[PDB]
């Protein structure tokens, strides 16, 4: 097997176009609220099956932004393909436009040929077309290619009989069987290991069903097959949604007093489990200054299932705004917390049992807690001064193999440390706000003329404060004072001399100017 | 933690030795060599709660999860004979108390003391493993722990007895019923206090050793203890089939602001304390010694001091594409110290950091991300798509999706031009979305509703609304036919450009 390879790694939406398919749902929508009002109008069967499906990869793509892929099927006369296995065709707005170029089904058209066979054996061929991650994967082992090739095609149309279903099922399991016999025999496809049929019968409200349910049946060692019947309008779209959550292990969390109804996320199942059908969670008043970081044991991104809504919209926002969100299920227990990262909606969980770290050994019990004048201050804007930035473009400072931003941070932690006492009473120059413009820029790799100038002005001031006798922080006589003073900047320069030849001719300036060792 | 289970049966009392080399009974070798293991906690592995479960045809927690090892200690003192055993009731007490106090992530160690003696009847072990199928979840077996544990197993009877009466087939046969995790410790050769030290000193060794490490920030160091010890961890089975164990050399390489770390999804969590070491590595002959180590300058304190004041984190390198960070207790009314957590392995743990090697220092940046007066910030990164709620979409599946569409074309149109971008941005909106789910009916029900809103203008109303909505309403119905004039996705109906301003 393989783990990201299964069954939901290819998903093929096979939808038919043909002219039946413009039949009326006859379920009406009431789009005019209050003169004499218009008449309502209804969906047609194909426009109920396209946005059933739409809201199905809408819901996955948000909660799988990548390794679970979709390809997009409407068959009539023939096979159209509207996208591609590539991560960079799995987008919503390009499916939006390619079913708008097909149109709706012409009900005054020639329904000879229009058969939902052919997108049926186009699923079947795509499944054995490889995707980018598969192919990465099949690069990589050269356990030579191991990788597994599972899909699930999900059908939607209007069938006949339920003898019309079984010749679907029988056409499906017969194509998987040729197909596999080439795609062995190719250097760029893949047999299918294991496929799942999932066979929506969908038909107006008020008729009887003319197709009835059957549970999973074994048609092949490959192919697993399975029907429903199914009114079309708000049926249809509760089927899908169901069909969803099963393929791809979501679970649900309806989140209550909303300060402003309830909302219902979807994500994967591993967001419960740490607590153990849908698992009611409460808003918590967000305190104006909370714990800003919080234990996490996993955060899994959501799906709004009423994206649009307005109790649903108010919470999104809220997120994206950039405030969080605790949640407490009904002193209290805070479980989860949901936070937007740059437009992503998480849902983090919290840990809400007692910690085996609480009530630490004290600081001041064990090594060095009894030392008092610790750098705390000048530690925390060395800190500051050595934080992470992104890096998006490669980059370098001369040519060769290129170079590895975080070694580079690495390597700047390694030269600001190599003259840096810990405590106050271990320094002297770092107690001196003249020692600052040489200290701060000695440490650079590479100097430049306004530095070497800085270092200089820096060592001349030493020398007038030496002249005038000024007192120095050494925590004794004052030619003592400025000898130990001397030898501690003489220490921190040769650490950095190698750097460069302008630090060489700092040291000299020092050498020069410094009491006579 | 650990949840110690002691047998204090009847069989219990049974001599150590027929032979009167020693005057022990198994429960006098049991509290021996508990005694060894809770001194060595005390000692070498203070942080860790352990839970005292005494058990016979009834199980009693005795002490409840406490770092208090001499409470514990003096459990053993004087304790009470009883009668049968019932192994299988005090092992659904263990469940209880464990996900009682920790919850069912946390790994605990289960320490089974007992001379393998069981009996046969109700409450028999030989019973309950040939009853483990039926009862299903009403009365279902504890085995395997529902959280992550280790079933370690004492037998106070030595290898030969325990084979005599297939008592030792049983003991074998809970640890296979906890997937194998947890080891048996028997004797082969005479029961005695020297053996039974060996053995709680094999345990100790497997299961009770603290995890040194070195904490580095360039040449910043500190000899760092890193409680609790971490869990082997393994990936992929199929992919990457090695466990991971983090680097004994903590490499900090960066810091980052506890608001741009965000509350990052972690594997575990753990206290980082220094040790004090001398020449040949010894922990300072495990109050004199921590009295020299205290006045002596850690790394650890200042490390943790100042990430407390400045509100940070620091990463670290636990291995080749393995990252953590280093932080301070966050609730600032607990007591607080320097801890760790371990993110998971990979390249890209956080995708609003991005790729832990292309994090950099500032001094290669071009201008300073974090701003002039600290007031920005690169984090966090943003995905290169938008999500459906951060992203206009359209949901026309419950009817209060659709009327809410357009109601807001609907109150847009009673505001021109005002409002003339806005709602011509929802109208083509709606068309481009009608256009893609095939519903041309909805453009022709739109259009009726725009041309009743221009009859009902009133009086008092901009001369261009009445333009615009007329205009807005033929080009929608033209769009609705499906021929090919405003039915094409990408062709938007555009407003007229009226000369109703200022010439």
């Amino acid at each position: 097997f393989m783990k990201i390879f299964s069954e939901s790694h290819k998903t093929v939406f096979v939808v038919d176009h043909c002219p039946y398919m413009a039949e009326s749902c006859r379920q009406h929508v009431e789009f005019d609220m209050l003169i004499i009002p218009l008449a309502p109008i209804s969906k047609s069967l194909w426009t109920c099956s396209v946005e059933s499906s739409m809201e199905y990869c809408r819901i996955m793509y948000d909660i799988f932004p990548f390794k679970k892929l979709v390809n997009f099927i409407v068959s009539d006369s023939g096979a159209h393909v509207l996208n591609s296995w590539t991560q960079e065709d799995q987008n919503l707005q390009e499916l939006m436009a390619a079913l708008a170029a097909v149109g709706p089904p012409n009900p005054r058209a020639d329904p000879e040929c229009c058969s939902i066979l052919h997108g049926l054996v186009a699923a079947v061929e795509t499944l054995c077309k490889i995707t980018e991650y598969q192919h990465e994967a099949r690069t990589l082992l050269m356990n030579a290619e191991r990788v597994g090739n599972r899909g699930r095609i999900i059908c939607i149309t209007n069938a006949k009989s339920d003898s019309h279903v079984r010749m679907l099922e029988d056409c499906v399991q017969e194509t998987i069987h040729e197909h596999n016999k080439l795609a062995a025999n190719s250097d760029h496809l893949m047999q299918i290991q294991k496929c799942e049929l999932v066979l929506i019968h969908t038909y107006p409200v008020g008729e009887d069903s003319l197709v009835s349910d059957r549970s999973k049946k074994e048609l092949s060692p490959v192919l697993t097959s399975e029907v429903h019947s199914v009114r079309a309008g708000r049926h249809l779209a509760t089927k899908l949604n169901i069909l969803v959550q099963q393929h791809f292990d979501l679970a649900s969390t309806t989140i209550t007093n909303i300060p402003m109804y309830d909302v219902e996320l979807l994500h994967h199942k591993d967001a419960h489990v740490d607590f153990l059908e849908t698992i009611t969670l409460k808003w918590c008043t967000p305190r104006t200054n909370n714990i800003e970081l919080h234990y996490c044991t996993g955060a899994y991104r959501i799906s709004p299932v009423d994206v649009n809504s307005r109790p649903s919209s108010c919470l999104t926002n809220f997120l994206l705004n950039g405030r969080s969100v605790l949640l407490e299920q009904p002193s209290k227990v805070i479980s989860h917390m949901l936070s937007s990262h740059g437009g992503e909606i998480f849902l983090h969980v919290l840990s809400s049992s007692r910690s085996i770290l609480e009530d630490p050994p004290s600081i001041s019990e064990g090594c060095g807690g009894r030392v008092t004048d610790y750098r705390i201050t000048d530690f925390g804007e060395f800190m500051r001064e050595n934080r992470l930035t992104p890096f998006l473009d490669p980059r370098y400072k001369i040519d060769g193999s290129l170079e590895v931003p975080l070694e580079r941070a690495k390597d700047q932690l390694e030269k600001h440390t190599r003259y840096w006492p810990m405590i106050i009473s271990q320094t002297t120059i770092f107690n001196m706000q003249a020692v600052v413009p040489l200290a701060s820029v000695i440490v650079k790799e590479s100097l430049t003329e306004e530095d070497v100038l800085n270092c200089q002005k820096t060592i001349y001031n030493l020398v007038d404060m030496e002249r005038k006798n000024d007192p120095l922080p050494i925590s004794p006589k004052r030619d003592e004072q400025y000898r130990i003073m001397w030898n501690e900047l003489e220490t921190l320069v040769r650490a950095h001399i190698n750097n460069s030849e302008k630090h060489q001719r700092v040291l000299e300036c020092l050498m020069a100017c410094r009491s006579k060792p | 933690p650990t949840v110690v289970v002691m047998d204090v049966s009847l069989s219990m009392t049974r001599p150590v030795s027929i032979e009167g080399s020693e005057e022990y009974q198994r429960k006098h070798l049991a509290a021996h060599g508990l005694t060894m293991l809770f001194e060595h906690m005390a000692t070498n592995y203070k942080l860790e709660f352990t839970a005292l479960v005494v058990f016979s045809s009834l199980w009693e927690l005795m002490v409840p999860f406490t770092r208090d090892y001499n409470t514990l200690q003096e459990a053993l003192s004087n304790m009470d004979d009883y009668d049968k055993t019932c192994l299988e009731s005090a092992l659904v007490g263990v469940c209880n108390i464990v996900q009682q106090e920790w919850g069912g992530a946390i790994p605990c160690q289960v320490v089974l003391v007992t001379d393998g003696c069981l009996g046969i009847g109700r409450g028999s072990l030989r019973h309950s493993l040939a009853t483990q199928n039926q009862r299903s979840e009403s009365n279902r077996f504890p085995l395997p722990f529902p959280f992550p544990s280790k079933l370690y197993i004492m037998c106070m009877a030595n290898l030969e007895e325990l084979q005599s009466t297939d008592s030792l087939e049983c003991l074998e046969r809970l640890i296979d019923l906890n997937n194998g995790e947890g080891q048996i410790f028997t004797i082969d050769g005479p029961l005695c206090l020297k053996n039974v030290q060996s053995m709680f000193g094999k345990l100790i060794d497997l299961a009770y050793t603290p995890f040194h490490a070195v904490l580095k920030c360039g040449h910043l160091t500190a000899d760092v203890q890193v409680f609790p010890r971490p869990e082997p961890f393994v990936v992929d089975e199929e992919i990457d089939p090695i466990p991971k164990v983090i680097n004994t050399d903590l490499e900090i390489v960066g810091f980052i602001d506890i608001a741009d770390i965000s509350s990052p999804p972690v594997l575990s969590r753990h206290l980082v304390l220094p040790i004090a070491l001398n020449k040949e590595g010894d922990e300072v002959g495990t109050n004199s010694a921590n009295q020299i180590a205290g006045k002596i300058p850690n790394f650890c304190v200042l490390l943790h001091g100042s990430l407390k004041v400045e509100g940070m984190v620091a990463i670290v390198q636990l291995g080749p594409e393995w990252h953590g960070m280093l932080y301070s207790q966050a609730d600032s009314k607990k007591k607080s110290n320097l801890m760790m957590s371990l993110f998971e392995p990979g390249p890209e743990p956080l995708p609003w950091l991005g790729k832990m090697a292309q994090l950099g220092p500032i001094s290669d940046a071009k201008e300073n991300p974090y701003g002039e007066d600290d007031n920005k910030s690169p984090f966090p990164l943003q995905p290169k798509n938008k999500r459906s709620y951060a992203q206009n979409v359209t949901v026309w599946i419950k009817p209060s999706g659709l009327q809410t569409d357009v109601q807001k074309i609907l109150r847009n149109a009673r505001k021109l031009p005002e409002k003339t971008q806005t709602f011509y941005k929802e109208l083509n909106r709606l068309r481009k979305a009608a256009l893609a789910f095939g519903f041309l009916d909805l453009l022709k029900g739109v259009a009726d509703m725009l041309e009743r809103e221009c009859t009902l203008l009133p009086e008092t109303a901009h001369p261009d609304a009445a333009f615009q909505l007329t205009h807005a309403a033929q080009q929608l119905k033209l769009a609705s036919t499906g021929t090919s004039e405003y039915a094409a996705y990408d062709q938007n109906i555009t407003p007229l450009h009226t000369d109703f301003s200022g010439s």
